């Protein structure tokens, strides 16, 4: 895939105590044209991993379709053993890496996120097959806006708790949309945790245009 | 579209008589911005052999995956576990098979040898190497090598005694390069990770570099 | 960018989005494309900042002093002429499109489009990028003998739904109404704006 | 890089210079451009690193087995024509390979220049790489058939040396070899800079 | 390069990074980037640093010519209009990103100019390679009419964010208050970065290096 | 730049090629050979693109030999000739295509002598005498001049010597030394090399 | 690149009321060396020396045109150019030509003519400067040199062993850049005398 | 080329324009771009004739023996699954859009966008070069709880405020009403098409 | 390509160059030279691109002479050898720049033999040998190796001798004969042609 049609702009995450958190709007980008604004770019993987993906859509939708088909697969077998989020994000490495190896890409950046054992998981994946940890994640546009506000409340409190880290998702869902240009006011937020994957949306973050007056 | 990205990060090896340094930062970028600030470029092979990768994070994680399965692979047909200099022989040779789609990664090996001395070995990304004193490899090489050519190699001083290098004083000179690089080098900072090799096994230290 | 002016008995009413973009980046998300050239002759721009900004500027200047030497208001094609000619002149070097609105005593309200060098006047004219998926819209809803208000509220929704669709459209929407007594500045906010099919 | 070999009346001569560089860095000061394939048979390499020392090391283990299939020990000229077959196949492919093989078999001190394009050339003297132009003026100019042991090892010598003086991409130490009957024998291993500065007085 | 500014209750605040670099390697790690234009009026420059340099020079000198001819104090209006139209007439070729800030008789004004010569009067800018960072903080704090002391630290903390999320960007922050009453430049306003203090060293004696010629000339 | 010549008589054909093997500016080797046997009574002179003359020689060398070992006689000039033109001819439109221009010398006991020209992209011809290389430019007309059909190998070796001169004074490569043989009845002979 | 044709590099060093200012001697095509005793460095005054790298042509060129303008200026004003006026001098000699550039980086190093504080600045190719405390570097060996430099340089060295100090970051640094060498010349500026010395260096 | 398709209760409505165009000449100004994939589902086609044919050919083939074999109608998102996997797995190759309506018994009507191998269930989708100017138009038309009616007007209004403004389409509008009933199709022509403002 | 060649000496100045004047693949003419005389101690040796040697030469040959008419007194090689470089120079970033390559040997009263090399950019340098052309990665280092400073002319003779005898055995163009001459306090002396 050298050519990617529809897109969808960053995606966020967070660990917090006991879980994780990520978030991206609904929109898929036609170019410039805001073309498909009710569009999901939010997948719940398991009980345990819930995935968000940025890039183009048509990529992450057969993602969806392959690693889903994996899960049900393993669920089958009903022998105790599951895909922990490691293992599903090794998975997409791997995936991506061989792609790219065949100058065939993925178009893909993904935020895997995840809670097993206690311990919360946050994961990249680029097309390119670069994968790497953090505490906090932030692709395409979120890198350069996002993540440094992340990163500014993480340098003062390493741990966040679900309220502190939700708020900060959200303070951040509002500075993309008042500067990417190919953001859309109505996400998706989703949390794992000891519970498992929810999905809330659509919201909106709540905005001034106090400074156009002046 | 391009396979390639440059990833940074700065690693650096010295062998001394009984003991081998390998040393790294740990920040990874992509263009202007850091993508994490805890990604150390130093992997353990065996209890005297540590790799140290540089360049596409791309390439680098998946060499280090298969260097990995063909260490377990000689083991199950050769009985024992890769020698420092074998492996080394080895992944000339992985490196050489994509010599027309090469990996972007410079590879320097740190560890000891049959006789239990420091050995390092320098490779470029398509296969070619030799066994070297010390090596930097990665965006501040350039940097370091020149200093180490200097403080370690004895080059371009008179009335120096050629003393044999401590471990101590390998230690501080390790540190102090990378001081000097993060100052300089942009892809160079956060933090410094040492691992050293001896014949009781490999000890790692962590110690912090600037952020900006 | 999305610029719209309409012509109405008695004025012009004259509104465009606020987004300066740079790539995928908002560079300004409250500027104000409405430009005034004269005390009731205004433009509209769109394309390059830079460019518009330059032409606005010298078109003012010459406008300033053609009204002192002839002692009265210039008139509205006199400002499109001028806009014109500096358009068309330097039509290799210049990406902006200046859209000239206003009102003079002889003529009433005029809207001029003035893209590229080409002179045309219309009862309603659209411009920028955002201006392409509202077409159909402006088509279908435009109905000759509508009032200032009905005016005002037609430039609102044409505006507010190319921002919705269209990427380098966005943020407040900047209206002035122009008729004889005077200009009239308004902008309506984020979250006022016309609401419509959305998801 | 800088490589030479010459015949004269006690065997042949094997030359090199030790610098590897990427661009204007100099990355090394201590390669060894020789490799040693048998007792009676040494590689010379100039071009790409790895393709030479790749291409090198195959044909050794390719020697090795012509041994133990023949009982016999592998010719010169059979060697040289095995290496430039090899290279051959990947002819057009960027591969960079510049090799002088050398050794002493039935039929005497043999020398042959094979490179990537597929040459290959038996010959009295050759030079190969970017400072070999130079080396051949004065390898040329003080070339003697008839030159005692001393002497070739003094010509061979002097001709690495000015062409590390000249040319950017060579220098560091020379590492000189004397193929005989008998097999090869490493003659000395010099830093550059200590000859340089002792014929500069 | 990070570059910021803001209009608070009483005046302009201006900010900047300290690091400049040739490529990747840090060239200076003390590049004074806020400039002189008039006593009231300050620059902040960002993008190709002889052009910033130049520019900037270009206009104080001009400014000042008008100030001396006028005998009054320059408007931040007649520098963003001088520099547009020079910006304007090179066509983009004379690489200066500025922030231009100052007080006047209407009061605190702050512009953004781009290389091309198009500008924006806002009430928070920022430029250069670290500008979505610090403008990140600006978006998510900022209020108008904040007090001296909120917005001094305001933009320091929009250019630290720039410091340690770009790497363009780093060393000291440089801040310049200006009011109706007094301009202050604080020239190394935070110093959130500082090289390790190093464990061991090296040392050269008297005769370590070889010498082959001397001359000494006395004077 | 390589030369070839072939100059064919009544009963005879002389050839002759210069002997100089370079890389870029210098000359490798002064006394190489750019003629190849392939059997008793036919020669190859080949040039062109490094590793594809012997490569692409040797091939032919290898087949020609093979003929002769299955079947007890020589394959005779005009059919090794075809041959030869066969196989340049197949990797012509193919991926790895051989870069050689060619003259093929012999004698055959019922034709006689035989000469010829063949170009890189596999078009055959017989000629009286026929040149390779930028020297054929200067020696072709030379050749015109003087050669006649029942020209003796005295004369022929004269008439080679006046081409070969005009090379020395006009040409500006140097080919100081050149290979000469002739062949007839009595199969392949060296003749002494013409050097300057 | 143009900037590597020639080769060369050049660095100045602060000291405790003293500058140093080195440069080697090598001028070559390529990767071919012509000579071994290239000036690269000029004297712009008693205590003030400049100091280009780059291409040979442009080297010579803006030291001409510059010892032009120097020597106006000496006698229309009378008196010895300070350090920071030469670099604004040099600054606008090389911004003239902002399109179409002289291919050289000029390094200033030099005492006041009233005060003997020590100065040095770099130039980039458009006459952009950097004033600094410490040390500055120009050439094709830049990344060796930073790194000699940022580990070698201490505050408030006295005159020898500011020597060493500059010496030994040329001598490595150079030695791990091929299209430089062949020598390395050394001047120690100091207030009541100029000290020029020529370093034993590897001529491969 | 300009194609159109809603959801009502019980049925859905296709419709698009007739033009064929090869650059600046039409080379079949009465084409139909509705093609039916199976008895209840049909697909509108954009961009290239050839690839769309081909793959609204191969579709209907599958879908053929698939419902032969299952011994039932099938679904529609079973037609746009197998749309989406051919247009996804060469997307390399082809260039064409194949939007898919139609009708089952267990969902209803159903409109599915299948563009580039990416697939999206809407309850209005509108494709091909002239939906750009009728972005806006739908937008701020479409009403949830129309009739067939409704959306048979809806459906005729868009296309031709698409028409008139863009050059790749044209001529009459080609519309079909699919519903557990069965099939109607209906053509306007083009002194029947609906008039807005054209002057 | 051509060939030049410098050498200084105590006393003198020895320079050479070889002959032959090119036209694609044709030497045109073999006996051509490419010193010229600027005054009666200057020589000018240049090479490059046709048309642009001649006209550039002749250019500087006719300003150096006008100094001497203006003044009574010849420019020294110094003073000439750089205003040579200031005007190619000047002309490297106009319109029409001269891509020659050449060697200025002078004998100044005051300050003696010199020798300059200028490469087609203008830098200058001042050398004890120097060569020009691609027959001087074949000759620099024999000048390495057997020149020494207090070299006399008879044993430059050899020297330069020796050089063009390297050309003649491993160099790929054909430059069969050499102009020599020598510049002392005499002025300009014609020695006698080194043939091959
Ligand atoms: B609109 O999108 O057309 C808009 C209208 C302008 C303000 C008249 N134009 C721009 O968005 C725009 C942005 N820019 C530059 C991009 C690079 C940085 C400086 C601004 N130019 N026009
Ligand atoms: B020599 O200069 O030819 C030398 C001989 C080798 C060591 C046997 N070669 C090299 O120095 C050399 C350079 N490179 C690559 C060139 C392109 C950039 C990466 C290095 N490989 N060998
Ligand atoms: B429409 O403009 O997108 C239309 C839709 C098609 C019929 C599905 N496409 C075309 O107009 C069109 C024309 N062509 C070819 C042009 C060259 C001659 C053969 C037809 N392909 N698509």
């Amino acid at each position: 895939t050298q050519n990617p049609m529809v897109t969808g702009t960053s995606v966020l995450g967070v660990k917090f105590e006991g879980g994780v958190v990520i978030a991206a709007d609904m929109l898929g980008s036609y170019g410039s044209l805001a073309r498909f604004r009710n569009i999901s770019r939010i997948m719940r993987v398991n009980d345990s991993t819930m995935l968000g993906a940025s890039g183009d859509y048509a990529d992450f939708q057969y993602l969806k379709q392959v690693l889903g088909q994996m899960v049900i697969d393993e669920e089958l077998l009903g022998d105790g053993h599951s895909y922990s989020p490691r293992a599903i994000h090794s998975w997409l490495t791997r995936a991506m890496y061989s792609r790219r190896s065949k100058m065939n890409p993925l178009w893909n950046t993904m935020v895997i996120g995840g809670y097993a054992d206690g311990e919360s998981f946050l994961g990249y994946v680029d097309m390119l097959g670069v994968a790497y940890e953090a505490p906090s994640l932030a692709t395409g546009y979120g890198a350069y806006l996002a993540q440094p506000l992340l990163r500014e409340v993480l340098e003062k409190q390493p741990v966040l708790s679900q309220t502190e880290a939700r708020e900060l998702v959200e303070r951040c869902m509002r500075v993309l949309y008042y500067r990417d240009a190919r953001s859309y006011n109505r996400f998706q937020i989703a949390t794992v945790t000891e519970k498992g994957v929810e999905i809330e949306g659509p919201l909106s973050a709540e905005t001034n245009w106090e400074i156009a007056h002046m | 579209f391009s396979p390639y990205a440059f990833n940074g990060g700065t690693v650096l090896a010295i062998a001394g008589e009984d003991f081998s340094i390998v040393a790294s930062d740990t920040r990874l970028s992509e263009g202007f911005s850091i993508h994490t600030r805890d990604s150390p470029k130093c992997y353990k092979l065996t209890d005297k052999t540590v790799i140290g990768c540089s360049g596409f994070h791309g390439d680098c994680l998946t060499l280090t995956k298969i260097i990995e399965a063909r260490l377990k692979m000689y083991k199950h047909s050769n009985n024992k576990t890769m020698t420092t200099g074998a492996i080394a022989a080895m992944l000339s040779t992985i490196l050489y098979s994509r010599r027309f789609f090469p990996y972007y990664v410079y590879n320097i090996i740190g560890g000891l040898d049959e006789e239990g001395k420091g050995a390092v070995y320098s490779f470029d990304p398509v296969g070619s190497y030799q066994r070297d004193s010390f090596k930097a490899g990665g965006s501040a090489s350039a940097m370091l090598q020149p200093l180490l050519d200097n403080q370690v190699g004895f080059k371009n001083m008179q009335n120096v005694e050629h003393v044999p290098l401590s471990l101590d004083r390998a230690m501080r000179l390790v540190k102090d390069v990378f001081i000097s690089a993060a100052e300089r080098d942009v892809y160079t900072g956060d933090a410094l990770r040492i691992c050293i090799v001896t014949k009781e096994g490999i000890r790692e230290e962590t110690v912090p570099l600037r952020k900006d | 960018t999305t610029i719209m002016a309409v012509e109405f008995d008695g004025g012009v009413v004259v509104g465009s989005d606020s987004r300066v973009s740079a790539g995928e980046a908002v560079v300004n998300r409250a500027f104000n494309k409405l430009s005034p050239l004269h005390q009731h002759i205004y433009c509209a721009l769109s394309g390059s900042a830079a460019d518009a900004q330059a032409m606005a500027d010298m078109a003012a200047y010459q406008l300033e002093l053609h009204g002192l030497e002839l002692e009265e208001p210039p008139l509205v094609l006199a400002a499109a002429n001028v806009v014109r000619n500096i358009s068309y002149k330097y039509r290799e070097d210049l990406s902006a499109h200046l859209m000239i609105a206003g009102w003079d005593r002889r003529d009433g309200g005029q809207v001029y489009g003035t893209m590229g060098g080409m002179l045309t006047r219309q009862p309603f004219a659209i411009g920028g990028s955002g201006s392409t998926y509202i077409y159909g819209y402006v088509d279908a809803a435009y109905k000759p003998g509508m009032s200032p208000e009905e005016c005002r509220s037609f430039t609102t929704n044409a505006i507010a739904l190319a921002m919705n669709r269209d990427g380098s459209s966005g943020g407040v929407i900047h209206l002035v109404t122009i008729t004889a007594a005077g200009v009239d500045y308004q902008v309506i906010l984020g979250n006022e704006l016309p609401k419509f099919y959305d998801e | 890089t800088t490589t030479l070999a010459f015949k004269f009346q006690h065997g042949v001569i094997v030359a090199v210079d030790s610098r590897a560089t990427a661009g204007n860095y100099i990355s090394s000061s201590r390669v060894n451009k020789v490799i040693e394939i048998n007792p009676s048979l040494l590689g010379t390499m100039s071009g790409c690193a790895a393709d030479c020392q790749y291409w090198e090391r195959l044909l050794a283990k390719e020697c090795r087995l012509y041994y133990l299939r023949n009982g016999e020990r592998i010719s010169v000229s059979a060697a040289s024509k095995l290496l430039s077959n090899m290279v051959y196949q990947y002819r057009g492919m960027d591969l960079s390979m510049g090799s002088m093989i050398c050794g002493w078999d039935k039929k005497g001190p043999g020398l042959y220049y094979v490179d990537q394009n597929g040459t290959r050339l038996s010959g009295n003297m050759f030079s190969t790489g970017s400072g070999s132009t130079y080396a051949y003026g004065v390898m040329d100019s003080g070339y003697q058939p008839s030159l005692s042991p001393e002497e070739a090892y003094e010509l061979g010598r002097r001709a690495i040396t000015y062409a590390t003086h000249r040319d950017s991409y060579s220098g560091g130490i020379i590492n000189m070899y004397h193929m005989k009957e008998d097999g090869w024998v490493k003659v000395e291993s010099t830093d550059v800079n200590e000859l340089l500065h002792q014929y500069q007085e | 390069t990070t570059i910021a500014g803001l209009v608070f209750r009483d005046g302009v605040i201006l900010g900047a990074d300290t690091r400049a670099t040739n490529d990747s390697v840090v060239m200076d790690k003390n590049c004074e980037k806020i400039h002189f234009i008039a006593p009231k009026i300050y620059c902040c420059g960002a993008g190709v640093a002889a052009d910033a340099e130049m520019t900037t020079r270009m206009a104080a000198s001009n400014m000042e010519l008008h100030s001396l001819s006028t005998g009054r104090e320059p408007r931040v209006t007649t520098v963003t209009r001088l520099l547009r139209q020079t910006l304007f007439r090179y066509r983009g070729h004379v690489g200066a990103s500025l922030l231009v800030g100052g007080v006047d008789f209407s009061g605190p004004q702050l512009y953004s100019v781009h290389p091309h010569g198009s500008y924006s009067r806002l009430p928070f800018t920022a430029l250069g390679s670290g500008q979505d960072a610090a403008l990140a903080v600006l978006e998510d704090r900022f209020q108008p009419n904040m007090t001296l002391e909120a917005a001094q630290e305001l933009l320091v903390e929009a250019i630290t964010a720039g410091i340690l999320g770009d790497l363009g960007s780093g060393g000291s922050v440089d801040a310049c208050v200006i009011t109706g009453t007094g301009a202050k430049l604080l020239r190394t306003l935070s110093s959130p970065t500082k090289p390790t203090e190093r464990p061991s060293q090296y040392y050269f004696a008297p005769g370590t290096t070889a010498v082959q010629s001397q001359t000494v000339k006395p004077l | 730049m390589e030369y070839l010549i072939g100059i064919q008589g009544p009963d005879y054909v002389l050839v002759a090629s210069d002997q100089v093997a370079a890389s870029s500016i210098v000359q490798m080797k002064d006394d190489h050979d750019k003629m190849f046997k392939m059997s008793e009574k036919i020669l190859l002179l080949c040039v062109g693109e490094a590793g594809d003359t012997v490569q692409f020689a040797e091939y032919i060398q290898k087949n020609v030999q093979l003929y002769k070992m299955r079947n007890g006689y020589e394959l005779s000039p005009t059919a090794a000739a075809n041959f030869t033109r066969r196989n340049l001819a197949d990797c012509l439109r193919s991926r790895t295509p051989y870069h050689v221009n060619l003259l093929l010398a012999g004698y055959d006991e019922h034709e006689g002598p035989a000469l010829y020209y063949m170009d890189y992209l596999a078009a055959l011809a017989k000629a009286p005498f026929a040149a390779h290389g930028y020297g054929a430019f200067l020696t072709l007309s030379i050749l015109d001049r003087y050669y006649t059909p029942t020209i003796s190998r005295e004369r022929a070796v004269e008439l080679l010597r006046k081409c070969l001169e005009e090379l020395q004074k006009r040409f500006i490569l140097n080919l100081p030394t050149f290979s000469v043989r002739i062949i007839d009845k009595n199969g392949i002979h060296d003749l002494d090399n013409i050097s300057f | 690149s143009i900037m590597s044709y020639n080769g060369g590099a050049v660095m100045a060093m602060k000291g405790k009321n003293c500058v140093a200012i080195a440069a080697d001697r090598r001028f070559g095509i390529q990767a071919q060396m012509v000579t071994t005793d290239f000036q690269k460095i000029f004297p712009m005054g008693d205590r003030l020396y400049i100091g280009l790298a780059g291409l040979a042509t442009d080297v010579q060129t803006v030291a001409q045109r510059l010892k032009f303008r120097l020597n106006l200026y000496e006698l229309k004003e009378g008196r010895q150019i300070k350090p920071y006026t030469l670099m604004s001098m040099v600054a606008n000699l090389l911004y003239e030509k902002r399109f179409g550039p002289y291919y050289t980086e000029p390094v200033i190093a030099g005492l006041d003519p009233k005060t003997f504080k020590p100065f040095i600045c770099s130039l980039d190719l458009i006459g952009c400067p950097m004033v600094t405390d410490d040390f500055v570097v120009s050439g094709t060996c830049s990344e060796q040199m930073y790194g000699m430099c940022e580990s070698l340089w201490e505050p408030n060295m006295d005159p020898e062993h500011l020597f060493e100090t500059i010496s030994q970051a040329m001598l490595n640094a150079v030695d791990r850049d091929a299209v430089s060498g062949m020598g390395v010349i050394v001047h120690i500026i100091e207030k009541d005398k100029i000290t020029t010395r020529t370093l034993k260096a590897r001529m491969d």
